[PDB]
């Protein structure tokens, strides 16, 4: 569910290198002329990095700056392809996609019928830190309350409310990378101001990399 | 990149209605069209300007008028609501997002002062929320003791709701506990198209 | 399905009057370009000792050829031109591959492709010996004084992609598998 298979997402250190891989079946590989590498940083578009020919091994890059650091290789017998990026920098934090081009005739243009689901490369110098969750407490009918998942690393965070029992009105926002190396997130719930005195509002934040499972309560306080 | 400009960047449509996405290529080479959803691989629909891939239905079409290369999505379906990019050979378009057009709804503005648990740590984070508004375009300003404050806030906007077709906005102004005890009045002002006048939600520090 | 490629096309057909540029789409970098020469440039090889093997080209004849290949590449991209070494690929595309006599030869064209021809009266930056080797897999090398003689009838090129690549235009030998 389904071809072609891409390498696991990673956190890389500035200046280092990363061997991003791509692999498929013999029958899918024997029908491919090229294997292209295209990238996307969050809040940016699809950018072509380069190509590699499945037969000759020959290459081509999108800029002089991809030529000296990007190396495009393929294994004709194991039916794979690889992308090595030298001198990793924060400008390289992106979802690296791979795409195949069938044996085509000139004129038609480029058409990538198959795509790898992607590989997220995060060029970060920071080390794995556990989150600090703080309550966003309320104080005419509707009242808003929530949580603030401050200073964690890396992604993702699982944000729940009342152990699945509270889903109507939940607005869990995407994470923001701060001036630190650390992400911040906020989850909020919309409930009537009459319920709060009665109902309990517990949020369940889970951060898998640090093995952190926090379950905080939010109540009005003065 | 001179050639390959695309437009509009946002198409506000209702299901049933027809989409018309245009790509402007500085040359006579053939166009390709991809469908892209958030955190999903691009799906090839059109290649060779006019030719659709196997498994793509009659709804989606491709055409050219010199340098104008357009994709049309007749009898629009909910699934068809996504982002679209065009590549002319090695080059890709800026992009275009297809969003659910609905009634103009002003945001519900809420403020949150920093919790005492955070004030024991050393950081003071003030949080603002803008609940359930359309269009996506809304701006938030933070004012501390009546002085415009920028270069210290960070903001986040959620994706469009499947049920109500709206957006919600979150802003965070982070200050040190030291630079926080100095000022008394903390106000966030929010302007939107839904609003004839700006919203200025404010609190007085340490009083409840 | 075997393998076929090379940097220089040998002993084929020559252009009648002026140099030719063959391709399926000249604006398609993924597609291979085919250069056809008007006058054949001679190529001499020699294996006199262990392990000396070399390939000799004429410098005045090659600079005349290349400068005139740039005036034709100008006809598609009216911009300054660079002939450069390839960055990747298999041995047959990175070196000028040919079997001479009973020995297969791999030589480096690092000297042929490293020129910059200006928009005006085409210019260089300011003979040609191509280091060569033979595969020592099967079996131990054969002594001298073996000689090879052939004619350069054409070249197989690939143009560098991208908008980010401004200024001049860059071409590298290889391809591209099948010939004209
Ligand atoms: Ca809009």
């Amino acid at each position: 569910q389904v071809q072609l298979v891409q390498s696991g997402s990673g956190v890389k250190k500035p200046g280092a290198s990363v061997r991003v891989s791509c692999w498929t079946s013999e029958d899918i590989f024997e029908r491919t002329e090229l294997i292209h590498w295209v990238r996307q940083a969050p809040g940016q578009g699809l950018e072509w990095i380069g190509w590699v020919k499945t037969v000759t091994g020959a290459v081509n890059f999108g800029s002089p700056d991809f030529r000296q650091r990007v190396s495009l290789t393929r294994d004709r017998d194991l039916f794979t392809a690889h992308m090595d990026i030298r001198g990793l920098t924060q400008g390289d934090t992106a979802t690296y996609f791979c795409a195949r081009q069938k044996f085509y005739t000139g004129g038609q243009g480029w058409y990538f019928d198959l795509w790898g689901r992607g590989t997220l490369i995060v060029v970060s110098s920071a080390s794995t830190k556990g989150p600090s969750v703080f309550p966003l407490a309320p104080s005419g009918g509707t009242a808003a309350l929530g949580c603030l998942v401050k200073d964690y690393f890396p992604e993702p965070v699982t944000v729940s409310w009342n152990s699945g029992a509270l889903t109507s009105g939940v607005h869990t926002f995407p994470a923001v990378l701060q001036s630190s190396g650390l992400y911040s997130l906020s989850s909020v719930v919309t409930v009537p101001s009459s319920s709060l005195g009665t109902q309990t509002y517990i949020c369940n934040v889970n951060h898998k990399p640090s093995n952190t499972k926090v379950d905080k309560k939010v109540e009005p306080k003065s | 990149e001179i050639v390959l400009t695309q437009s509009p960047g946002t198409l506000s449509l209702s299901p049933g209605e027809t989409a018309s996405l245009s790509c402007t290529a500085a040359s006579y080479g053939h166009m390709t069209w991809y469908q892209k959803k958030p955190g999903q691989p691009p799906k090839l629909l059109i290649f060779a300007t006019s030719k659709r891939a196997s498994g793509i239905p009659d709804r989606f079409s491709g055409s050219q008028f010199g340098k104008q290369y357009t994709l049309t999505i007749t009898r629009m379906e909910p699934e068809d609501f996504a982002r679209y990019y065009c590549q002319q050979l090695e080059f890709f378009g800026q992009g275009t997002r297809l969003e659910i057009r609905r009634t103009v709804a002003a945001p519900s503005v809420f403020i949150f002062p920093p919790s005492d648990e955070q004030l024991k740590s050393g950081t003071a984070s003030v949080v603002c929320l803008l609940n359930n508004f359309y269009p996506r375009e809304a701006k938030v300003q933070w004012k501390v003791d009546n002085a415009l404050q920028s270069g210290n806030s960070q903001e986040s906007v959620t994706e469009q709701d499947s049920k109500d077709s709206t957006y919600s906005l979150s802003s965070t102004l982070t200050l040190s506990k030291a630079d926080y005890e100095k000022h008394k009045v903390y106000a966030c002002e929010v302007t939107h198209q839904g609003l004839s006048s700006p919203v200025t939600k404010s609190f007085n520090r340490g009083e409840c | 399905k075997p393998v076929v490629s090379t940097q220089l096309l040998l002993n084929g057909s020559l252009a009648e009057k002026e140099i030719r540029i063959k391709s399926e789409d000249i604006s398609d970098n993924a597609k291979n370009i085919i250069v056809q020469l008007t006058k054949p440039v001679l190529i001499n090889c020699a294996r006199p000792s262990n392990n000396t093997q070399y390939c000799v080209v004429n410098r005045t004849q090659w600079n005349d050829t290349l400068g005139q290949v740039a005036i034709q590449l100008r006809k598609h991209w009216n911009t300054c031109i660079i002939f450069n070494e390839p960055s990747g690929g298999d041995l047959e595309i990175t070196t000028h591959s040919f079997n001479c006599g009973g020995e297969f030869f791999y030589c480096n064209t690092s000297d042929l492709f490293n020129s910059t021809w200006n928009i005006e009266g085409t210019a260089s930056i300011d003979d040609i010996t191509l280091p060569c080797r033979i595969k020592g897999s099967g079996a131990p090398p054969i002594q001298g004084v073996i000689r090879c003689q052939s004619n350069i009838t054409g070249i197989l090129l690939t143009r560098d992609g991208g908008s980010g690549s401004g200024t001049c235009e860059t071409f590298r030998p290889g391809g591209g598998d099948m010939r004209d």
